[PDB]
RNA sequence: UUGACCUCAAAUCAGGUAGGACUACGCGCUGAACUUAAGCAUAUCAAUAAGCGCAGGAAAAGAAAAUAACCAUGAUUCCCUCAGUAACGGCGAGUGAAGCGGGAAAAGCUCAAAUUUGAAAUCUGGCAACAUUUCUUUUGUUGUCCGAGUUGUAAUUUCAAGAAGCUGCUUUGAGUGUAGACGAUCGGUCUAAGUUCCUUGGAACAGGACGUCAGAGAGGGUGAGAACCCCGUCUUUGGUCGAUUGGAUAUGCCAUAUAAAGCGCUUUCGAAGAGUCGAGUUGUUUGGGAAUGCAGCUCUAAAUGGGUGGUAAAUUUCAUCUAA
RNA sequence: UGAAAGUGAAUGCAGGUGGGAACGCCCUUGUGGCGUGCACCAUCGACCGACCCGGAAUGGAAGGGUUUGAGU
RNA sequence: GUGAAGAGUUUCU
């Protein structure tokens, strides 16, 4: 609040911790950002690298729902169904295997990161790496592609 | 339809049906009355200059120039391609 | 000048913006309004429900395309398939989009289902008191406003727990599908180029 | 000569209408500069200030010549998000939307394009009569006559359709009076209680003692800090006007009520907006980039045609919509 | 990660080396040895994306690299 | 806009 602030404090000192040479006039060097290539340039190159120029080509009226594709990794399939149907699937022994809609659950894509149990278990998503397949295949599962 | 998210044929494959007939995209047909009426219309009325000028030619039979003057004239190439055709037919008719 | 760390400035305040600040202190009486507001229309148009029965839809993109949400209203086939007039629907609250159509089975059949369900659950009032008419109902005393919500919720699709594993699906390659499909796609065109020179250019060797 | 029609005049002709003011919000036109870019011209300030025209209680927009590319959505407006993103920018300073999704609210429709052609079935005005009133102030009906109108007023149709049939279909608008609830009610309230004693004080509304009310200890006044002195505060039924076919069985019932919609087999079909779309160029504007919108000039269309699908051009497909 | 089309992180105890907190076991008082070893730093590798390769219609699976990323 | 000439199916005077 006001009360903490510097301000307080700095009643009594006649510069405001402003200093009695430079002062505190207004903008000496520029408002805003500008001067980056001319005399903030030691300050550009050395902290915002990359900031001046084109790089890339241009996209028109561009759309992210047809882009949409969250990943999710092997790490955190079995994470997505309930307790119950962990404790039912996982480390057992049946007949039918546990159905995973990655899509259901959010995501677009499984990649393949870290373990997964040799209990078999279907994987239901959109695309999925071939890391992933590969893991999910020696786990004893299989990946069925959906839209 | 392989039901994937891609491919040709991609998507989910569902039940397909026929949809029903939409009166709204039956606009640009020719009725017989209106067809009737505008050759009235074109009895009465003659051409313009510059379907005199694409008529004489194709008649002479400087097909370039005319679609290049048709072209001029109405803007687009697939509106001078179509009067184009129309004007070949009444010379054919007129023949 | 910029000397301190962290991103550099982008604020948007070189116009006159104080002039159109916008304050929400009004956000509570807004509320009460509203609420007030729609007490009032259910007082006014009881028994009738506050809310009127909405088609089950899917939206559209990839993104949303595995939700159900709620339409604007019946589609004319819907309405014909349940055996209701246009003409009547809105008479007995149930919206009418002519813009939508069925394009799929399901989608059809899901929309009739809740027009059944919503008329099976429905009192019809005779226009001419004690002189059921066809269609009407003579049971009215126990007419109450309902929301139609919870007679006809819009229900996502249940996924299923488990299922064997086929052969098929062990045989599968789901990388190399999407692969494969991806580039069939890709040169499709190419291929179909390709097959019109393999046609017009083979077919001078006749003559 | 007269009459008819057309066009154009005049009347202090009969009856009307407009101006002006208010501008917080609203719809447009016109339109800067200071300033920032550490200078400055493009840019920015800003499609702002000033100027001008025009409304209402809201205005505007609005039921796709709309998105999308999906398992598709579905009038308009507003909020959150998209997003300081795509994009624009001496690519410098800076600027900067839209689809989807969630929510508030949801309401749909009307004409022109058709031969009623066995009947202009349409409308205004004068006169007269009969009703009506927030109201002797308002608003209609009927009769007759004269005008408007065939260079087109009525009816079924508006593309979601629909018409002509063929063809089985089924059946309804308007006065009064009682019990709850509704704008305003008010003859305005049963709406509760200390002004007892002692001290100080000019004055007790201060302190102390003895009490009271409280669904009322919010506030104000009274000669100083008053729940009980006063106005008030809290709770609370009933008189009256009006709506009282506002609603209930709105009774008792006036008399609506015999000609009018609906699904369905079937075909013939199915009229759909022009100096408009579109193209070029110029200016301006936009995030819109080989033109986003607007405007001037030139050219100037078509009927499965035309618009849109955000990179200019040609060709072939597809999706969506149906402008002027 | 790349401009993008796209692809998309375990050889191992989720690796080895050095210092290293705390703890445990001994020697005897030491600025003592032994065993693991949190955090952090330095370093040698492994994996993902990009690039440069060979590269045995479409695909780039294995083998690589003096490299490159705001990665695991 | 309307009518006559001229120039090596047309528009220049």
């Amino acid at each position: 609040p006001t009360h903490t602030s510097k301000t307080r404090k700095l009643r009594g000192h006649v510069s405001a911790g402003h200093g009695r040479i430079g002062k505190h006039r207004k903008h000496p060097g520029g408002r805003g950002k500008a001067g980056g290539l001319q005399h903030l340039r030691s300050h550009f190159d050395k902290y915002h690298p990359g900031y001046f120029g084109k790089v890339g080509m241009r996209r028109f009226h561009l759309m992210k729902n047809p882009l949409w594709r969250p990943t999710v990794n092997l790490d955190r399939l079995w994470t997505l169904v309930p307790n119950e149907t962990r404790e039912k699937y996982l480390g057992k022994n049946t007949e039918v295997a546990p159905v995973i809609n990655v899509l259901q659950s959010g995501y677009g894509k499984v990649l393949g990161k870290g373990r997964l149990p040799d209990t078999p278990v279907i994987i239901q998503t959109r695309y999925v790496s071939r890391r992933a397949e590969e893991k999910i295949k020696q786990a004893g599962g299989v990946v069925e592609l959906i839209a | 339809a392989p039901g994937l998210v891609v491919g040709l044929n991609k998507g989910k494959t569902l039940t397909k049906r026929q949809l029903p007939e939409r009166p709204s995209r039956r606009k640009g047909h020719l009725s017989k009355r209106t067809a009737f009426v505008r050759s009235i219309v074109r009895e009465v009325a003659g051409f313009a200059p510059y379907e005199r000028r694409v008529m004489e030619l194709i008649r002479n039979s400087q097909d370039k120039r005319a679609r290049k003057l048709a072209k001029k004239r109405l803007g687009t190439l697939k509106r001078a391609k179509g009067k184009i055709e129309e004007l070949t037919s009444v010379i054919q008719s007129s023949r | 000048a910029i000397h301190v760390k962290g991103q550099l400035p982008n604020a948007h305040f070189h116009k006159d913006w104080q002039r159109y600040v916008k304050t929400w202190f009004n956000q509570p009486g807004r509320k009460l309004r509203r609420r007030q507001a729609r007490q009032t229309k259910a007082a006014k148009i009881a028994p009738r429900p506050v809310e009127a029965i909405r088609p089950a839809v899917k939206p559209p993109t990839i993104r949303y395309n595995m939700k159900v949400r709620a339409g604007r209203g019946f589609t004319l086939e819907e309405l014909k398939a349940a055996g209701v007039s246009r003409r009547v629907a809105s008479t007995i609250g149930i919206p009418v989009d002519h813009r939508r159509r069925n394009r799929s089975e399901e989608s059809l059949q899901r929309n009739v289902e809740r027009i059944k369900v919503y008329l099976a659950h429905l009192i019809v009032f005779p226009r001419k008191a004690g002189q059921p008419k066809k269609g009407d109902a003579t049971d009215v005393s126990g007419a109450e406003q309902t929301d139609v919500a919870a007679v006809l919720p819009i229900t996502q699709e249940a996924v299923e727990e488990a299922k064997p594993i086929t052969e098929e699906a062990k045989n599968f390659n789901a990388f190399s599908t999407l692969s494969n499909e991806r580039a069939y796609a890709r040169y499709a065109g190419a291929r179909a180029a390709f097959q019109k020179k393999r046609a017009e250019e083979a077919e001078a060797k006749k003559k």
